[PDB]
């Protein structure tokens, strides 16, 4: 019977979750590679 | 649209608005004449108080000299530019970034020719034009060598991106130094117009243009210039930015082109290029074809301030101060010679 | 009787028909203004006549209006599914017509009035595409107002 | 634009999920469980009423700051040189705070129409109650919206007459009609927001 | 024996039909306005001759016109779910062929005034391709009717 | 007995059939008349032939009007399930994959106009890629016709 | 006995199969045909044998429109649930396998092509990196076919 | 029970390891065809060594095909709702680890032919790294045929 709220909280909790996930990812991914004192050297 | 109403003004409408303020200070028609009458540079400081120049040139020596009328004048909009700069943000910084590209590529190219020709690099400084100035360190007290200024501007210089167009410092003592000037020149204007069309919206409406003319004129004149030295077209080809109006068959033409009727030829396939060929007589007593390159250029500068809200104010208000400058220098060295039947040479602006 | 909820379709096409009509004409009307203001500096002789766009704008907002205040005056809380719908879809045409004439309106004006401050043979060619933008609204209220009276 | 990239990937996921559940739905014989009125029944008027005030003050509030930023920024720009302009060109400013006077004025008007039911049965709610909640939400979005248009419509104008202004005083004069013309669009909203709760009665 | 909510369809239609038509038109009308702006300053004797791509344009947005108020005058209380789905598909297949059809006239358009102004010659060409551009929108026009009209 | 929703999938396919071959077509004639317009300032000769990316591009148009009439003809009060559920995916198949065509025919002609305004030679290449970027729709059409006649 | 959805996800798999394959391979023609363009400027007898990259392109939505028709010649009215699955998954397989080999066909002969241009003997690398991307499409239609035929 | 959709699953797990297998491979060989045509030109002789990286990401695909293949060998109309969720399972492992695969595989193959014309010594290394980035594929496959035979 409580088959609305235990939808939701799942649904809802596990897309924040992947959300937070894919956003942390996205900040690390696209980081400052950090050595662009080095890019031209290496280029 | 990319709607630059909604959100220009959060970081840009102060210095859209300082910008236009500085730009209704541009000397007038008017303010021209009133200094032709001038008799001595004396008088035509005097003419020029009243402008909105003031008072920059009374702490100078009351022999004045053209030197330094020029040299305040540029001291004048180094400030002004260097003030809006400070108070600019990422995007419109790294716009007015890219117009100081335009002086520092002169600069790197004095320092390269004063350490192949073995001159201290420090007493170079002093002839850099200020906009260009390398405040980093990493290019200065290089003990002349060239392979060390190599790689002091790849590592902290601005001008690594438009480096890789070379090969090698070797280039360096390779290469004639305006040949040099004039790829980095080509890379540099690709980026700015990448850039802007990147920003989009009404700046790339408003600044594409004016690249693009940049770019035509470059490929005219170094057609035009290169006719009768060593560059050979296939090298010639190389200096001619991609950005103008002319990439697709025009450049090639150009390229090919092997005199000036030629070029004229290529030319009149662009009406707005046609009759600045036109104008251009070239004959002694009338406007050479870069007077009215530098008519055309003007009015692009001023026609760029019919947009609102867009950053190529910035530099249509540099290259028109700059202009301004020059009309003034000009001035002066007419009222010096004596030589007033050419005093009307000056391009006005608004 | 009908259903409870048939009035809230025809209380959302009013809404629509005023705020996508107001959108229109705001953003024709501010994209207008914004290049007579430029122009001005340079051609200060011309602003009135490079008004007309602008009133072209604001008649957009006129349209939505119209139809809005027909949808506010035949909506009464107990209105049949199908009027209710009626009024829905007369409120998104004209409102979405009107968005679509507005910036229409505002490209096409702030286009002209900057060619006309340099070349003022345009100003007469300007008006034309300003109609034929201006139509556009015109042709979402009549479908509105088929919509709306049926 | 990586927040432009998560606002995009959010919008196509929804409406992505939207069309595959529309489809599931009406494929598979369940469109009864799609019940549009009972989201719109079961759902409290009051939610529809008092998002309707709240839309109404805020998005009127909202439009009137981002006008009169987007004009205050070019006044203060402008006044740099010719300060001139921070005397006259108030007026733009004015403009823009007129529109969040219409948003509250206007929610006072909506306010005025709630009243409790003490029901809760969607046939004892009855249609009254039902259509005073969505006139009232449709006359918050009307009003909010238009003002939030016609505000950063007048701001705009503005910003571009303070502009003009700053190199020739004998313009403003004449740019004002610009912004008049913008303003109306304000008054509209408010004209069909009243229209639309003129016969609203909760209780 | 239909439900209440058919109607919702075949409104859905109608609006569409006026709406993205028309939206297709504005662009073109906007992209063309600019051209002929931009191409006014240097050759003021082509204004004229270079409005026929706002012209089809607006043709464009007459096509949605006319789909709309057929679908607005076919609309009924009783009307079945099917009619109503042939309404509906209608009235997308007009405005989104109308919105196709005016994207590829306004950039048509726009590069056709530009290039016109430097190469007299092309401007034929430009019509000839303006043309098949306006045929989308007629070709959706088609479908609409046969699917309003079945 | 049979859905009374159907229709709607059959009507969806009739549109989409039209909407997409349409957005399709509307790009490649955007696209190769931009390419046109750039190479015609140069090569006013070429005007003509370079016209061939728009004809190869209205011809997709084509096979999606060609489909939704299908459709349209098809679709009655009680087709099965089944059958809208095969009208609408011959309508999805011509419409996208003439949508991918367009694409293609837009790209390949408007680099093929502007290398021909450079090197005559390439001409007959481009003709080439664009069959091999027309029968793409092509194929499309097969499928919707064996779907739709199904 | 069997679902009356049933058929959907099988249609489904017919327009996939087409739709993507027809995506992929206008990418790759796409590719090819602008790298071709660049190409044929400075080395125009190169055209003709440049070819290549197109027809592989052509070949995988030859691939699509195979497992297409097998579909939609396996396509009835009592189709099970489990035999929909497998042609949806059928058609997905080789869709998205030939939009894969696709963009690595467009995007290897665009590279190949336009380095062909400047070192001769890299051609038959080319056609070996292009091969070893076709065969990602063939992967996808042997799939296709054991689902089609299980 | 066995759920009349049991299959579906099962059914998705071929699609997956067969399309993102396919995907993986497909960057994979696109990242390494660019590196060898920028490679090429300067050093023509090393075209044929530096093809390794291609053919590594064409084995990434053979991973996901053969899972592919066992997982659509293994279906059945009453596949156990169990064996559905275990193939999806090896087909999403199978079809993801290859994506990642091929993604590392064409930016290291890249990278190591681009160096390798200019320092003949990397191409030892450049093989090593890619072994590494292939053997990811290959932990796929493990667990891949490790839960499809489950
Ligand atoms: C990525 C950004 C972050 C996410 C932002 C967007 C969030 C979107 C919000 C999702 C909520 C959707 C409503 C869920 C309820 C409706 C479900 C439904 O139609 O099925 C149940 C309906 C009704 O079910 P029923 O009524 O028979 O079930 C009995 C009732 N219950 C279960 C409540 C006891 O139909 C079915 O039974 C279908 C069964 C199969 C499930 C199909 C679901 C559709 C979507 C599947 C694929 C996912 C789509 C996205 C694709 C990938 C991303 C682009
Ligand atoms: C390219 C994308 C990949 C394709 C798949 C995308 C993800 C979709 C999967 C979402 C998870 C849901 C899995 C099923 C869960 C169990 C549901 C259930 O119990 O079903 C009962 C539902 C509803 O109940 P019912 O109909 O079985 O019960 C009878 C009900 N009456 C009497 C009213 C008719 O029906 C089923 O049995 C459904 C079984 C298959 C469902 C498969 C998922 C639906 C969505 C598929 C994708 C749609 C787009 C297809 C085209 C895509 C092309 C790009
Ligand atoms: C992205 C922009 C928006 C457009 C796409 C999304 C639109 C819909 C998004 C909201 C969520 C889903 C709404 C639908 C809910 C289902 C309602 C329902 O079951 O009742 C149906 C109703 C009633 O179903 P019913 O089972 O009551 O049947 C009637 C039976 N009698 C008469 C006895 C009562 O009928 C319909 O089928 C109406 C059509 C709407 C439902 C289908 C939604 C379409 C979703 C988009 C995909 C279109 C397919 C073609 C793809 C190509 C498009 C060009
Ligand atoms: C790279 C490949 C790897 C993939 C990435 C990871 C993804 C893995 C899956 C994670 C997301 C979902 C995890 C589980 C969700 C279900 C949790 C509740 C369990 C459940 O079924 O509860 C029942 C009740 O559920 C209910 O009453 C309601 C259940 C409905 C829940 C629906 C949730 C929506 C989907 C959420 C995730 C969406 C985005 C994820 C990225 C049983 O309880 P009972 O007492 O009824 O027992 C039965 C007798 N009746
Ligand atoms: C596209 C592929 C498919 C995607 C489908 C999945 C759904 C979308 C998920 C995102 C997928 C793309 C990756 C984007 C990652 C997040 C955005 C970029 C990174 C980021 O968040 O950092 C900065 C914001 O700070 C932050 O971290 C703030 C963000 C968190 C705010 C959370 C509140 C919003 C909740 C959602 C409800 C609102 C709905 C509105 C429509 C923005 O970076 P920058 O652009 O300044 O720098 C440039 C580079 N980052
Ligand atoms: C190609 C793209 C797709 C285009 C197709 C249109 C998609 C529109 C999306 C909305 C959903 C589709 C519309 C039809 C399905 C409506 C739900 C029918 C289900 C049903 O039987 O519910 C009835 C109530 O719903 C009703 O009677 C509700 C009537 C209203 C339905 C339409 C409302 C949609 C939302 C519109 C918002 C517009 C906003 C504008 C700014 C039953 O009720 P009963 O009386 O038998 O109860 C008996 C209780 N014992
Ligand atoms: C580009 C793609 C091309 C390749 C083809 C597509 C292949 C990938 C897509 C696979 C789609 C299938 C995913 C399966 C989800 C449903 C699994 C069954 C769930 C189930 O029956 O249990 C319910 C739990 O729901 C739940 O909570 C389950 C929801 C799980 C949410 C997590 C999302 C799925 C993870 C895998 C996707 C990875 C994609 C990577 C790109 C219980 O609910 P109840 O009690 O009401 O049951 C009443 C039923 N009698
Ligand atoms: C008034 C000016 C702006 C001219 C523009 C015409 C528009 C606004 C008006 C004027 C007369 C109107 C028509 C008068 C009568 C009817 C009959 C009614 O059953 C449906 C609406 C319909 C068909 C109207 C449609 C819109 C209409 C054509
Ligand atoms: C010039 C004015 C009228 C507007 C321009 C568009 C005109 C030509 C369009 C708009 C709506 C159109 C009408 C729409 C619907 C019908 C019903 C049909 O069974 C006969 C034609 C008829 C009556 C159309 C005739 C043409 C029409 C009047
Ligand atoms: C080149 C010309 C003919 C096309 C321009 C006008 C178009 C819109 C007209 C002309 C004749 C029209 C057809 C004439 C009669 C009918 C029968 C009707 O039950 C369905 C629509 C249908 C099939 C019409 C479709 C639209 C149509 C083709
Ligand atoms: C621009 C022109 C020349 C290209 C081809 C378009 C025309 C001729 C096509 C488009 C739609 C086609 C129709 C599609 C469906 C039907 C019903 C079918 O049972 C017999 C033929 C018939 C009636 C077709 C005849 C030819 C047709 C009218
Ligand atoms: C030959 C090449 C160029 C294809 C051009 C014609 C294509 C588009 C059309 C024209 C007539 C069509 C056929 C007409 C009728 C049938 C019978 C039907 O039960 C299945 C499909 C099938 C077999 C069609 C397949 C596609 C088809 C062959
Ligand atoms: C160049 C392009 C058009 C190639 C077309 C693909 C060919 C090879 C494929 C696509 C679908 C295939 C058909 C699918 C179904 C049948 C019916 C079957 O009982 C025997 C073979 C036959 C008749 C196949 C013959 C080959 C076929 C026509
Ligand atoms: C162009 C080619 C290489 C691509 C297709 C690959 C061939 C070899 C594969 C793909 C699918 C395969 C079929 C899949 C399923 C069956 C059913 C089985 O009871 C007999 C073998 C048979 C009929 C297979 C024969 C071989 C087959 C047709
Ligand atoms: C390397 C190239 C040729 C790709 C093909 C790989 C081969 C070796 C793989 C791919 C799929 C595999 C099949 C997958 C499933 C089964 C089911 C089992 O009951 C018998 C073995 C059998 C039939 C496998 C035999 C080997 C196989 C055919
Ligand atoms: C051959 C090279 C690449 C080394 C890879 C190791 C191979 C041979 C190993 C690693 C994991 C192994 C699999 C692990 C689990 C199972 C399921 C079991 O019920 C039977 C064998 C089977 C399917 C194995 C087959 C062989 C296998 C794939």
């Amino acid at each position: 019977l409580e088959y609305s709220v235990v939808f939701n909280l799942v649904l809802w909790i596990m897309t924040g979750l992947a959300l937070a996930v894919i956003i942390t990812s996205y900040n690390i991914w696209n980081m400052d590679p950090g050595y662009d004192s080095i890019i031209y050297r290496m280029t | 649209s990319f709607f630059p109403e909604l959100y220009f003004n959060v970081d840009n409408g102060y210095l859209e608005g300082l910008v236009r303020g500085l730009k209704a200070g541009v000397l007038s028609q008017a303010d021209y004449l009133n200094l032709v009458q001038c008799e001595t540079l004396e008088d035509l400081k005097l003419h020029l108080q009243s402008t909105d120049y003031g008072n920059f040139l009374a702490n100078e020596a009351s022999p004045l000299t053209v030197s330094v009328i020029d040299d305040k004048l540029k001291e004048k909009m180094v400030v002004e530019f260097r003030h809006m700069r400070n108070h600019a943000y990422e995007p419109l910084a790294s716009f007015l970034d890219f117009i100081t590209y335009s002086y520092m590529i002169d600069n790197v190219i004095l320092l390269i020719t004063g350490t192949l020709h073995q001159r201290s690099i420090a007493e170079l400084v002093p002839k850099c034009h200020p906009l260009g100035s390398f405040e980093q360190m990493e290019a200065v007290n290089i003990a002349q060598t060239p392979a060390e200024l190599y790689n002091a501007i790849l590592v902290d210089t601005p001008l690594a991106a438009f480096f890789q167009d070379c090969i090698s410092e070797q280039d360096l003592d390779e290469m004639n130094i305006e040949i040099i000037r004039n790829t980095l020149y080509k890379a540099y204007l690709e980026s700015f117009y990448k850039f802007c069309t990147l920003l989009g919206g009404t700046t790339a409406d408003a600044m594409c243009p004016i690249l693009e003319f940049e770019a035509d004129r470059r490929a005219f004149i170094i057609t035009i210039n290169s006719f009768g030295t060593e560059l050979s077209k296939e090298d010639r080809a190389k200096l001619f930015p991609h950005c103008g109006r002319l990439y697709p068959e025009g450049l090639a033409q150009l390229a090919r082109a092997d005199d000036y009727e030629q070029v004229k030829n290529v030319a009149d396939y662009y009406p707005e290029y046609k009759l600045l060929f036109e104008g251009a007589g070239s004959n002694p007593g009338d406007k050479t074809l870069e007077d009215r390159f530098f008519e055309h250029e003007v009015k692009l500068n001023k026609l760029a301030f019919l947009n609102q809200f867009h950053f190529g104010v910035f530099y249509a208000f540099v290259k028109l101060k700059e202009q301004e400058c020059r009309n003034i220098v000009w001035i002066a060295e007419c009222i010096a010679q004596r030589h007033r039947a050419k005093i009307d040479n000056y391009i006005p602006i608004f | 009787n009908n259903p409870e909820y048939s009035s809230f379709f025809g209380v959302m096409g009013a809404s629509s028909a005023m705020v996508f009509s107001a959108m229109g004409a705001a953003y024709g009307t501010a994209k207008s203004g914004t290049g007579i203001a430029a122009m001005s500096v340079m051609r200060p002789e011309l602003i009135m006549k490079s008004i007309i766009p602008v009133v072209m704008a604001g008649i957009i907002a006129i349209y939505g209006l119209v139809v809005a205040v027909l949808i506010a005056n035949s909506l009464t809380d107990g209105i049949t599914l199908y009027r209710s719908f009626l009024q829905l879809g007369a409120g998104l045409s004209v409102g979405l017509s009107g968005l679509a004439a507005g910036f229409a309106i505002g490209i096409v004006g702030d286009a002209g009035v900057r060619g006309t401050a340099q070349q003022p043979r345009l100003f007469v060619g300007m008006i034309l595409i300003l109609i034929f933008a201006e139509v556009l609204g015109l042709y979402g209220l009549i479908v509105a107002l088929i919509l709306s009276t049926k | 634009t990586g927040l432009e990239l998560l606002y995009l990937g959010i919008f196509v996921a929804f409406w992505a999920c939207m069309i595959v559940v529309g489809i599931c739905y009406t494929i598979f014989d369940l469109g009864f469980r799609f019940d549009v009125a009972w989201f719109l029944t079961e759902t409290s008027p009051f939610m529809w009423s008092n998002l309707g005030i709240g839309l109404a003050i805020s998005l009127s509030v909202v439009g009137a700051a981002w006008g009169i930023y987007i004009t205050g920024s070019s006044i203060i720009g402008g006044g740099v040189k010719a300060p001139r302009i921070k005397t006259k060109n108030l007026v733009s400013i004015i403009f823009c705070e007129a529109v969040a006077i219409y948003g509250i004025i206007m929610a006072i008007v909506i306010s005025n129409m709630a009243e409790p039911f003490s029901a809760t049965d969607p046939k004892a709610i009855g249609h009254r109650n039902y259509h005073a909640g969505y006139s009232m939400f449709g006359a918050g979005l009307t009003v909010g919206l238009s003002n939030l248009f016609c505000g950063v419509c007048v701001g705009i104008v503005g910003s571009g007459a303070a502009l003009a202004d700053a190199q020739n005083p004998s313009l403003f004069v004449k740019i004002l009609i610009v912004e008049i013309f913008g303003s109306a669009i304000g008054l509209f909203g408010v004209i069909v927001a009243i229209l639309q709760t003129s016969r609203v009665k909760m209780g």
